[PDB]
């Protein structure tokens, strides 16, 4: 849970797993820990980065060339551009369960980074690139130099997520309608479960031996309506589900 | 007036299954009353749902409908 993989210390893509889509997590302390780690490590000025040491859309790396040479000493340090998608995930995550002040704070933060286009409608840029000239200053003063938009910005994913979050926050829709399967109650503890065990005798001698010591069981016979076989037969039977010629 | 062959899907007079047929299937909705009773029933395999888990839907007694019907048909001039 704490680490996305064995090579990346932390990834902002873990938010989606531990937010609105596909709630699959337990031990909410882990949720709080990973949220705090992401906030402390990846937060920036106009967004957050996917992971440390990524060179996408950089004034270096010779973009017309792939298969990064093993020369990542400092050429991709503290210059990860930005990604407001993790910002637009936070408002939905807060507004889902019980948070309100975080929702207002994140909405206020996000409204400042917006760009107004044709017909005056919200538009979400993909990323903000560092200027090619002011690179040395960022190495000594990280998260201080202003950035400019770069790349495509008809981002349907982020725009759709922001629209859905705004519509949900407006109160027109309830959280119980988006998920009819009730997947928002995965943090409720389960007390315990009682286990039932049945004991059988292989033949009459075994039954006699167990009844000698005071253990009462029934043999394989006498339960004719019920049959017992090993599990490999069950696996072979299950090997026929969903077959088409 | 309806002929014998036509009386198959008429409202308030005959059923869809036909005049000489009665095989209606009736739906029932099962709802619990308390969480403790719900979990006690679930322990034995009986599935029931608490009234707090049907938030979009509402369950009201029979007096509210009577009051609402009483509200209808009031005229002040006469």
């Amino acid at each position: 849970l704490p680490r996305a993989s064995t090579s990346k210390e932390v990834d902002a893509s873990l938010l989606s797993v531990v937010s609105f889509p596909a709630f699959a997590v337990e031990d909410s302390q882990l949720v709080e820990l990973t949220k705090q780690e992401i906030i402390t490590k990846l937060q920036g000025r106009y967004g957050c980065c996917r992971f440390l040491r990524d060179g996408y859309k950089t004034p270096k790396e010779d973009p017309n060339r792939l298969y990064y040479e093993p020369a990542e000493l400092k050429l991709f340090e503290n210059i990860e551009c930005e990604w407001p998608l993790f910002w637009t995930y936070f408002i939905l995550d807060g507004v889902f369960s019980g948070n309100a002040e975080q929702v207002q704070e994140y909405k206020e933060a996000l409204e400042a980074v917006l760009i107004k286009g044709k017909n005056g409608v919200p538009l979400l840029p993909e990323l903000y690139s560092v200027p090619p000239d002011r690179v040395d200053e960022e190495y000594q003063n990280p998260h201080t130099v202003d950035r400019v938009p770069m790349g495509k910005l008809p981002h349907m994913w982020g725009q759709s997520l922001y629209i859905l979050g705004s519509l949900m926050a407006e109160g027109f829709l309830a959280p119980g309608e988006i998920d009819p399967l009730n997947r928002r109650f995965s943090t409720v503890p389960k007390p315990d479960v009682v286990v039932q065990v049945s004991i059988l005798a292989e033949t009459e001698e075994i039954k006699t031996i167990l009844k000698d010591k005071g253990i009462y069981v029934e043999t394989i016979a006498e339960v004719y309506p019920i049959r017992v076989q090993p599990a490999r037969i069950l696996s072979h039977i299950y090997s026929s589900l969903g077959c088409n010629n | 007036y309806v002929p014998l062959k036509d009386q198959r899907n008429v409202s308030m007079r005959f059923s869809n299954q036909g005049p000489l047929e009665n095989d209606l299937v009736v739906h029932v909705a099962l709802i619990a009353e308390s969480q403790r009773l719900q979990v006690f029933l679930n322990t034995y395999g009986i599935q029931t749902q608490t009234p707090q888990q049907v938030e979009p839907i509402q369950i009201w007694p029979q007096q509210e409908l009577v009051k609402a019907y009483l509200q209808l048909g009031i005229n002040e001039k006469l």
